[PDB]
Parts: structure tokens; C-alpha cells; sequence
């Protein structure tokens, strides 16, 4: 008797032409009912704990086994769990989750890889203030005209921003590290020296 | 939900 509320709740944002799915206009409904910008990290990690599989829609199914796993019925026992789910993100093992499925959120279903513009709109997002060489990051794939970010280089990146010193000394030139990580590295380390 | 403005200035 505790799907009672969420059923409920979950009518109210359901597609009109798609009741297996929350579509665009929901998902602007349910952020602007949790008082959030749609594209703030809020959301994201939000999504992250529904397991979504896509952005901007939510399944009947993600929104329910999500929520219920949350144990919310409500909008604000949901927003009363954000800091804890937010400070959740501090764990190593389970950031690295968050920022592997990022990725897959992100991009297109049924291709490859991700789109540049949309890659770093989402790195500016989760590796804010995580990563010392962002913006040179993002500069360099927008100069060199990269159109697509296979999976293995993000999610490689992640380690690489952990490790990276500040003068790029500690980087061994040989490396396991992706063809894309290298060339940043290349054209870089001029720039900080 | 990046694209989310683009996808409603779509629809
Ligand atoms: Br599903």
C-alpha cells in the first residue's frame, strides 16, 4: 500500500503519447518541482541513483524502482535525501560508478561514442574542481576538432586526474594511456613549463 | 539534463 502515493506521483509526470516513459516536459516538471536547475549536478546524480538510461526521460520503470529504493512517495522526502546522496559521492568506488555511467547518460543510444560538445558540457559538470588540467582539457579537444570521446578515453581520464601532478612530471611518456590522454599530454606540457 | 533546452526548442 505504499505505491499508492508514487503511482499517483508518477501520473504526474508521465509522456502523454508514452505512459512507459517521463518525457521532456516532465523531466522540466519534476526538476522544477524539486527547485532545481535541470542541468545542475543535483539532477545528475538524481538520475545516477534511478539508473537511467538516457537523459532528459525517465522510464515508469527507472522513476519507480529508483524512488522506491529511496524509499520516497513524495518531492520532499525525495530533495530531504539530495546532501545525503550528494555526500555519497565522497566514496572513490562510488564516484568512479558515478562518472562511468555519465557517460553512457550522456550520449546518443546505439552509437559508439560521445559527442565532443556534449562531453564537455558533462565534464565541466562532474569534474569540476576535480581536475586541475580541465580546462586546458577541454580547450585542447576543441582546437584539434576530436568530434567523438570513445568510453575508454573517459573513463580513463578520471584516473588520470587523480595522478597528474602539477608540472605533468610524474607522467611516463610511455604509458597505458589512451592515444587521446597522450596528445593532451604532448601539446600540454609546454604550456606548464 | 544537458539537453533537455534543446530537445524542448525542438519539440
Ligand atoms: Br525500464
Amino acid at each position: 500500500g505504499s505505491k499508492k502515493k508514487l503511482e499517483r506521483l508518477y501520473g504526474r509526470y508521465k509522456d502523454p503519447q508514452d505512459e512507459n516513459k517521463i518525457g521532456v516536459d516532465g523531466i522540466q516538471q519534476f526538476c522544477d518541482d524539486l527547485s532545481l536547475d535541470p542541468a545542475s549536478i543535483s539532477v545528475l546524480v538524481i538520475a545516477w541513483k534511478f539508473r537511467a538510461a538516457t537523459q532528459c526521460e525517465f522510464s515508469r520503470k527507472e522513476f519507480l524502482d529508483g524512488m522506491t529504493e529511496l524509499g520516497c512517495d513524495s518531492m520532499e522526502k525525495l530533495k530531504a535525501l539530495l546532501p545525503r546522496l550528494e555526500q555519497e559521492l565522497k566514496d572513490t568506488a562510488k564516484f568512479k560508478d558515478f562518472y562511468q555511467f555519465t557517460f553512457t547518460f550522456a550520449k546518443n543510444p546505439g552509437q559508439k561514442g560521445l559527442d565532443l560538445e556534449m562531453a564537455v558540457a558533462y565534464w565541466k559538470l562532474v569534474l569540476s574542481g576535480r581536475f586541475k588540467f580541465l580546462d586546458l582539457w577541454n580547450t585542447f579537444l576543441m582546437e584539434h576538432h576530436k568530434r567523438s570521446i570513445p568510453r575508454d578515453t573517459w573513463n580513463l581520464l578520471l584516473d588520470f586526474g587523480n595522478m597528474i601532478a602539477d608540472d605533468m612530471s610524474n607522467y611516463d611518456e610511455e604509458g597505458a594511456w589512451p592515444v587521446l590522454i597522450d596528445d593532451f599530454v604532448e601539446y600540454a606540457r609546454p604550456v606548464v613549463t | 539534463m544537458i539537453k533537455l533546452f534543446s530537445l524542448k526548442q525542438q519539440k
